[PDB]
């Protein structure tokens, strides 16, 4: 009864199952540090491996015309949609291998790099946080004012943008048409990420708004390079300074959920899959 | 409006495999030669795969007999090419294409997929 590429499969599927539990615990974290995207990164890569393989199995199965019984191929109506899946026990085979491949690359990695870029971003942000308080002194003649180093910070914003004007949610490499730009747009969010045009393409940039929120209230603060703010003006510009913080950690959460809520339908598929194969 | 959208490359170690799709709009499928080509740096762009009856195996260059597949699925309008027993030597930005004959011939390229294979 048993055929060598099918036990691969099977174990090969459940190798996946596995690495799929530990991204779960990896996203269901709180604070993604820079050891974070290292696991991340390290899980998805051993997907990738383990789809690979299975869909070099699958193709066997596909060029050796392996029979799917009618059990087996009723398993399979219970394929996530996302899936996309009375033909030829050829044409399934390599329907399904190109299934498991495609939403790995057009669909899991996309949330993958959508939350790696992101993720990023907030942390070189979270970089410039750590040297805020450094800018911030007491006033000279009040002991309840403060000195804000707003050209110093302002500098720090300024550069943060840069860093990050070529590093788009989606797509990772190349371009796409503005049309699906704009599918990714909507899925991701309208406020967190921002269609671009890169060079006759569009790419889904990264939304800046609350750093450009954040260097319109510098500027309204007054000029000099220096400002002191007393008590009142200084606990108002702090209170939507960090409105604006918790808007980026809102943003990333809201990635990393959709990244881990897609990798359970990706999750799906597998057991679908390893249902089927357990009957072929 | 004729568009290849490439999908699946990027690292493998030596002897993995890897699929690249190749997602085709904007002409009739039916009367498109799709081929996958690859181009290392330094060397001349090569034919790797080439297929058009979506039931049989298509034609497969001589540097990747025996270790890569093509396959068509019409309904998609999509060719996947399956890369296995991979080699250092197969990096390469690899790049499907379309040969239209439609009265006039006309060839379309894709942006192109790069491949590295290294421990």
């Amino acid at each position: 009864h048993p055929v060598s590429s099918l036990t691969m499969l099977n174990d090969t599927l459940h190798n996946i199952r596995t690495t799929n539990q530990a991204l779960k615990k990896e996203l269901s974290q709180k604070t993604l540090t820079k050891t974070s995207l290292e696991e991340i990164a390290l899980h998805s890569s051993q997907i990738s491996m383990d789809v690979n393989k299975s869909a070099q199995l699958l193709d066997i199965l596909s060029r050796n015309e392996y029979p799917i019984n009618k059990d087996a191929r009723e398993l399979l109506h219970s394929a996530p949609k996302e899936a996309e899946l009375m033909i030829s026990h050829r044409e399934l085979w390599a329907k399904i291998a190109n299934s498991i491949n495609d939403i790995n690359e057009q669909y899991l990695k996309v949330y993958e790099h959508a939350v790696s870029s992101y993720t990023q971003m907030y942390q070189d942000f979270s970089a410039v946080l750590s040297s805020l308080a450094g800018w911030i002194s007491p006033g000279g003649n009040d002991g309840n004012s403060v000195k804000l180093q707003v050209n110093s910070l302002k500098k720090a914003l300024e550069e943060l943008k840069e860093k990050y004007k070529d590093k788009p949610l989606y797509p990772a490499n190349n371009t796409v048409s503005q049309e699906q730009a704009n599918k990714w747009l909507t899925e991701l969010g309208g406020t967190i990420g921002k269609v671009s045009q890169k060079n006759g393409g569009y790419v889904v940039s990264i939304n800046m708004t609350p750093i450009d929120n954040m260097l319109k209230s510098l500027d309204n603060l007054g000029g000099n390079g220096e400002v002191v703010l007393d008590n009142a003006k200084y606990q108002a510009w702090n209170a939507g300074f960090s409105a604006e913080d918790e808007t980026m950690k809102n943003n990333l959460q809201t990635l990393v959920q959709k990244y881990s809520n897609a990798n359970s339908i990706f999750d799906n598929l597998v057991k679908v899959l390893s249902s089927t194969i357990s009957s072929s | 409006q004729v568009q290849l959208a490439e999908t699946g490359g990027g690292l493998a170690q030596p002897g993995g495999s890897l699929r690249l799709s190749c997602a085709a709009s904007g002409f009739t499928f039916s009367r498109a030669v799709m081929n996958w080509y690859r181009q290392a740096p330094g060397k001349e762009r090569e034919l790797v795969a080439r297929i058009y009856d979506a039931g049989g195996n298509g034609s497969i260059a001589d540097p990747v007999k025996g270790r890569f597949t093509i396959s068509r699925d019409n309904a998609k309008n999509t060719v996947h090419l399956q890369m296995n027993s991979l080699k250092p030597e197969d990096t390469a930005m690899y790049v499907c294409n379309a040969g239209i004959f439609d009265g006039n011939y006309r060839t379309y390229w894709g942006q192109g997929t790069q491949v590295t294979v290294s421990s």
